[PDB]
RNA sequence: UGGUGGCGAUAGCGAAGAGGUCACACCCGUUCCCAUACCGAACACGGAAGUUAAGCUCUUCAGCGCCGAUGGUAGUCGGGGGUUUCCCCCUGUGAGAGUAGGACGCCGCCAA
RNA sequence: GGGGCCUUAGCUCAGGGGAGAGCGCCUGCUCGCAGGAGGUCAGCGGUUCGAUCCCGCUAGGCUCCACCA
RNA sequence: AGUCUUGGAGGUAGAGCACUGAUUGGACUAGGGGUUACCGAAUUCAGUCAAACUCCGAAUGCCAAUGACU
RNA sequence: GGGGCGGUCGCCUCCUAAAAGGUAACGGAGGCGCCCAAAGGUUCCCUCAGAAUGGUUGGAAAUCAUUCGCAGAGUGUAAAGGCACAAGGGAGCUUGACUGCGAGACCUACAAGUCGAGCAGGGACGAAAGUCGGGCUUAGUGAUCCGGUGGUUCCGCAUGGA
């Protein structure tokens, strides 16, 4: 079913974002371009493994 | 029997949607555009008072060309409306596309206005 | 016409077995037809 | 196009005289022809749609739209949004080309052709024609056809009455049943 | 027995009965009618008892309009239960009547008959009525 | 013996309606109306919040106002 | 006349006529910008061969829709009474329905 | 009275997707074969794109309770 | 704080049938039954009703504002 | 409406509720303990239910076409309030389902809950105006203690580490 996830700035490694997805719908690690406030710019933030 | 609405009726519905958000103040008045089959027109309008401050068209005498109602005509109007508006003391405007797609003639008028002083 | 989805529409010569040739718009350049409007037993009334 | 010239030179003056129209703009014309194939068996085979689209592409000279279901109907085992047929709209040049071919080539090849019904007008000058078999069209190769399929051809006019439309279509050369 | 083919709500509030009738205060359909003079619930049982009553007096001779319908339902709790624990099961059907409501109407028959017909009805009902005519 | 009711539930109250009067002064950001849907529209110097809440963009005087045939809006006009 | 605004359909719908040179349209092209789950239909870009048929504009009409008093009535604040599931009376207020009537647009700015 | 559970073909039972399987009974064939027979899916009214399989009620059958003065 | 004056929010009383349910009689009938009014759904004319109906809609009460009087 | 037994316990919507708000009962009706990577953002474009008439399969009901058609549809889901300059339908590009906050309001015993212009950072969409801090709105949740994980210019029991 739908699960908690963490996205993490693929640059600095900063665990920047919790959210939710459906795993059956979305089974492969989702990625989004959301602001890292360590880097102070938009970066790709990927679901933590 | 096909029955069908006028393209203007269709446009007025689209223009309403534009005018929902966009509106002319005294500071930042509305550069409205009406194009037609034969001509193109431009009025700088202040909607709070409901007054056309400045205006320009292909029916004006400075614009002298047989091919009125093309892109080349629209650039000439876009110049004329802007320069006439600069005399009045209009700088900032909002471009009311008037239900027409921001493209070709309508865009040509806007681009010419941007080139010739007005800021949007 | 969008590029890439429409068959190339050409003028086609339709040749009937009765000897009648007529220009029709078609995707093929030549169309042989055994029975046309002029030789169909229905239209000839015989 | 031959029919388009015939319309302008012969048919339109003749209609103007017959119905005594005040202005040329009132004269009935063919606005569009819509061809329709209801592929309700697509519920069983997705590939049946692709076949029907291809066949209708050859006939019309123009890619059709795949028609999708508007609502779920359990009686037809149907779900909303499912592809269930094909529809194309012919206008301008291609309309007259298709109509000329329909009248002169395709309609004769109907097996036991008795003419087209005089009663298939809608009360508002539009004419609907049901074709039983796509094999009447010479563009359809008989060997490639997996299954015989009919189609509906709607001729939409600017006529206000069935009389005006029937006259227009008669003068175009539509082979009405005696 | 009249009763509604369905309702929205099966349990209803009992409500009140102030004022004269909202409409139905003339004789409309038939010639003659029985006007209510007092507020009451009329049961579906009472209606049938007052209908058959006036009906059989006429001997198939004339036409009745029953100008009420038992649309409102009522409830009761079982016998010998305490208060509380939900609202009781529905029981029967009642048309609220107010003063003015012309409850039945008659036609086809003489006044002499109609009077006597409606007299017989009056007795089955739990209110004071009067006879009326159309104006 | 007795049975059991299947109702007996209800939400808490959500305190809707008008939070400032017509002709009342308001500071900027004052809620003017709480509502489900747009019973009242946002007029001059009023925004519509995420739960359709109406609130004062400026400081000034409230007015509820007839908005067309049917609808009603609220405005805050500048004090002067 | 066109554009473009303000005003609750008193603006509307219907019906009946009237008008076009300019202006607005339909209209006529698709080579090119751009276009359609398919189409130059629409959207664009071009043009003026002819047309007021339609949109549009102007007149007449109260059939529908709208607006709408007045009087009365229901309701009711306050005060009183009674035979109190309800009812009556007194100062005050006062609907809805009904109807008299109104109404086939009113006021801007700009251009020609 | 209240709760809890049940209601599918002759028989035994499968089973939101348009009601099956075995056996019995019938088809022809002589321990398997070969096709049939037969359903208001307890009923009702409703949720919906379709209801045996929702949901609310009515039957009936079982089951457990119905106490303390 | 009271009262007057002015403005406003809101859907009760009442009323109404414009929606949603319920519902009576006539007219006229799809259609289904015994070619038929044999019975009929919709439609149409009139008529009833509603805590969870509303095209409407009070008195009051409420929130304010501006002065005045207290 | 004694206790037992039965039923119930938090949240949301409606009615009761007496036209602000609030308002009880083992009063009347239903929902929730999610879902969606688009069913979010934005830009552009659009209009629905049903019926009539005509149509090979095709029938009351698939798919056309025509006219009529304030919504008689739709809005992930209960209901209510909303919504057709759409909040409903379609397509392109996207990740604002942002980080720091926040004038001021609402609600409120507390604890919590709700709305918010605007400012900064860095973005998305858009020609621009601008819109965007999830979803038409209002349920979809649980204090502290304790423990886990990631980060960290903090502390580190003589000092450096731990
Ligand atoms: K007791």
């Amino acid at each position: 079913m739908r699960v908690n996830i963490t996205l993490a700035c693929t640059e600095c490694g900063e665990r920047n974002y919790i959210s939710k997805k459906n795993k059956r719908n979305n089974p492969d690690r989702v990625e989004f371009k959301k602001y890292c406030p360590r880097d102070k710019k938009s970066t790709l933030h990927r679901e933590t493994k | 029997m096909i029955t069908k609405t006028s393209k203007n009726a269709a446009r007025l519905k689209r223009h309403a949607r534009v005018r929902a958000k966009l509106s002319g103040t005294a500071e930042r008045p509305r550069l409205n555009v009406f194009r037609s089959n034969k001509h193109i027109y431009a009025q700088i309008i202040d909607d709070v008072n409901g007054v056309t401050l400045a205006s320009a068209s292909t029916l004006d005498k400075d614009l002298n060309v047989e091919s009125t109602g093309d892109t080349s005509a629209a650039t000439k109007v876009g110049e004329l409306v802007a320069k006439r508006a600069a005399e009045k003391g209009i700088s900032d405007v909002v471009f009311d596309r008037g239900g027409y797609l921001y493209h070709g003639r309508v865009k040509a008028l806007a681009d010419a206005a941007r080139e010739a002083g007005l800021k949007f | 016409m969008k590029a890439g989805i429409h068959p190339n529409f050409k003028k086609a010569t339709v040749k009937c077995a009765c000897g009648n040739e007529f220009e029709t718009g078609s995707v093929k350049e030549e169309v042989r037809v055994e029975i046309c409007s002029e030789c169909h037993p229905f239209y000839t009334g015989r | 196009n031959r029919l388009k010239e015939k319309y302008n030179k012969e048919i339109a003056p003749a209609l103007m005289t017959k119905f005594n129209y005040d202005s040329v703009m009132q004269v009935p014309k063919i606005e569009k022809i819509v061809i329709n194939m209801g592929v309700g068996d697509a519920v069983q085979n997705a590939k049946a749609i692709d076949s029907a689209v291809e066949e209708l592409t050859f006939i019309a000279g123009q890619k059709p739209v795949v028609t999708r279901a508007k609502k779920s109907i359990a009686g037809f085992r149907l779900r909303e949004g499912m592809p269930i047929g094909a529809k194309v709209t012919l206008r301008g040049e291609r309309m007259y080309d298709f109509l000329d071919k329909l009248i002169s080539v395709s309609l004769p090849r109907v097996r036991d052709f008795r003419g087209v019904s005089k009663k298939s007008f809608d009360g508002r000058g539009n004419y609907t024609l049901g074709i039983k078999e796509q094999l009447i069209f010479p563009e359809i190769d008989y060997d490639k056809v997996t299954k015989v399929r009919g189609m509906d051809i709607v001729i939409v006019t600017t006529a206000n009455t069935d009389e005006e439309a029937r006259e227009l279509l008669t003068q175009v050369g539509m082979p009405f049943q005696k | 027995m009249l009763l509604p083919k369905r309702v929205k709500y099966r349990r209803e509030h009992r409500g009140k009965m102030r004022g004269r009738a909202k409409g139905g205060t003339e004789v409309h359909f038939g010639e003659f009618g029985i006007q209510a003079l007092e507020a009451s619930w009329i049961t579906n049982r009472q209606i049938e008892a007052a209908r058959i009553a006036m009906t059989r007096y006429m001997k198939r001779g004339g036409k009745v309009w029953i100008k009420i319908f038992p649309s409102k339902p009522y409830t009761a709790k079982p016998l010998e239960v305490r208060m509380g624990s939900g609202k009781g099961a529905p029981e029967g059907w009642v048309a609220v009547v107010k003063p003015g409501k012309v409850l039945f109407e008659i036609s086809g028959v003489s006044e002499e008959v109609a009077r006597e017909a409606l007299r017989l009805a009056s007795h089955k009902l739990p209110i004071k009525t009067k006879f009326v005519k159309r104006e | 013996g007795v049975g059991s009711t299947k109702n007996g539930r209800d939400s808490e109250a959500k305190r809707l309606g008008a939070k400032r009067a017509d002709g009342q002064f308001v500071t900027g950001g004052s809620i003017l109306y709480r509502q489900r849907g747009t019973k009242i529209y946002p007029g001059e110097n009023v925004g519509r919040g995420g739960d359709d809440t109406l609130f004062a963009k400026i400081d000034g005087t409230v007015k509820f106002e007839r908005f067309g045939r049917d609808r009603k809006k609220v405005s805050v006009y500048p004090v002067a």
